[PDB]
């Protein structure tokens, strides 16, 4: 029944240092037994929920010594030694002193990694695709760091203002880096309008704004 | 140690009833506490409830009204069933145990967890096609290829590549709601360049909400 908040959406830390993810209760967890009935908990990329600290001050079975909880009362913090990139996912602080088990918001933990431009890819429609009366054209950007980039489409050197979405990866808990996908589609008929499709991609780790296109 | 598993329906129609089934290996629910929580989609987790070993029920006073856990001990299952649904209970679904007493313990062990999608929609079942490598999608001597996995619903879909022989280099990108209001993804993978000579890239793709299973090969092209 407890408010569990953790006000951080992302906790970005260097390779190697002590991490800390804060957490916060309205109501103290501590018990007069002398327990505290905190928990934190890590999902990671793809993965369920994994117990790593129960009552405060246990670590859960296969959970490295490098996490440790301090805090009393209202207020915690989630301690991470020697942080390595495969600590990368999102931390949730938990209590069951009062049911319902309450969960705080989570934070993700992210590495900041040396700034890696994208490797820009781009697959024109299939033939199937096309078949069918839609002609999708996919551009990737592969394994960088930061997150932030900007992929516009231009056909015909005219930038195209919609009719396209993005996806990205979570970072990837081995190279730290993230990949994205921007999808443009369109009818065949306004496919077969135009000439050249091109992604142009702006990012970090790029002096300039990169290009790749193909002829129809 | 123990394994949970969910299943049931990945899509139910606002107004039904959702019914889950955990069922659980390497444990007895005859013994300690059984839970339900749910992880909605912007990531935020709500506990449901549990199921003791003595068969009472506890549940989330916000969710009260609307819940049921029961339990069969001769299948070693335990089931949820949530009344009245809305795409406000659109979420993926866990159960997890609690190992230990009123004084100590821990929910300990989840389930890999299963969606659940409220909508009043059909299933679709997504077309598969090949994103083929060419210089286009390579840089020196590697290439990315891929499979478009496009227009079903819902989630989730299942991707891997030659029967899971492939993992290296491989980004399944999540899914991506269209304005069709149907989902997208691709997954691609990179792979040396001279190897697109004499080795075959197959995407195997599986919906099970609409019976599609699709194995696609995926060729070079100029
Ligand atoms: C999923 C089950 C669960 O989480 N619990 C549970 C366990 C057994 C039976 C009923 C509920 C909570 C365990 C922790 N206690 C802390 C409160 C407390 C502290 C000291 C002495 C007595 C009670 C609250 C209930």
């Amino acid at each position: 029944d407890i408010v569990m908040t953790q006000a951080a959406f992302s906790n970005p830390v260097t390779l190697g240092i002590s991490a800390s993810i804060s957490c916060r209760s309205s109501k103290s967890l501590l018990h007069s037994n002398g327990i505290t009935y905190l928990y934190w908990y890590l999902q990671k990329p793809g993965q369920s929920p994994q117990l790593l600290i129960y009552q405060m001050s246990n670590l859960a079975s296969g959970v490295p010594d490098r996490f440790s909880s301090s805090g009393s009362g209202t207020d915690f913090t989630l301690r991470i030694s020697r942080v390595e990139a495969e600590d990368v996912g999102v931390y949730y602080c938990a209590q069951n002193l009062e049911l319902p088990w309450t969960f705080g918001g989570g934070t993700k933990l992210e590495i900041k990694r040396t700034v890696a431009a994208p490797s820009v890819f781009i697959f024109p429609p299939s033939d199937e695709q096309l078949k069918s009366g839609t002609a999708s054209v996919v551009c990737l950007l592969n394994n960088f760091y930061p997150r932030e980039a900007k992929v516009q489409w231009k056909v015909d050197n005219a930038l195209q203002s919609g009719n396209s979405q993005e996806s990205v990866t979570e970072q990837d808990s081995k190279d730290s880096t993230y990949s994205l996908s921007s999808t443009l589609t369109l009818s065949k008929a306004d496919y077969e309008k135009h000439k050249v499709y091109a992604c142009e991609v702006t990012h970090q780790g790029l002096s300039s704004p990169v290009t790749k296109s193909f002829n129809r | 140690e123990v394994q949970l598993q969910e299943s049931g329906p990945s899509l139910v129609k606002p107004s039904q009833t959702l019914s889950l089934t955990c069922s659980v290996t390497g444990d007895s629910i005859t013994s300690g506490y059984w839970n339900w929580i749910r992880k909605f989609p912007g990531n935020k987790l709500e506990y449901m409830g549990y199921i003791s070993y003595s068969g009472s029920t506890y549940y989330n006073p916000s969710l009260k009204s609307r819940i049921s856990i029961t339990r069969d001990t001769s299948k070693n299952q335990y089931s949820l069933h949530l009344n009245s649904v809305t795409a406000e209970d659109t979420a993926t679904f866990y159960c997890a145990r609690y190992y230990g007493d009123n004084y100590v313990g821990a929910m300990d062990y989840w389930g890999q967890g299963t969606s659940v999608t409220v909508s009043s929609a059909s299933t679709k079942g997504p077309s598969v096609f090949p994103l083929a490598p060419s210089s286009k999608s390579t840089s020196g001597g590697t290439a990315a290829l891929g499979c478009l996995v496009k227009d079903y619903f819902p989630e989730p879909v299942t991707v891997s590549w030659n029967s899971g022989a492939l993992t290296s280099g491989v980004h399944t990108f999540p899914a991506v709601l269209q304005s069709s209001g149907l989902y997208s993804l691709s997954s691609v993978v990179t792979v040396p360049s001279s190897s697109l000579g004499t080795q075959t890239y197959i995407c195997n793709v599986n919906h099970k909400p609409s019976n599609t299973k699709v194995d696609k090969r995926v060729e070079p092209k100029s």
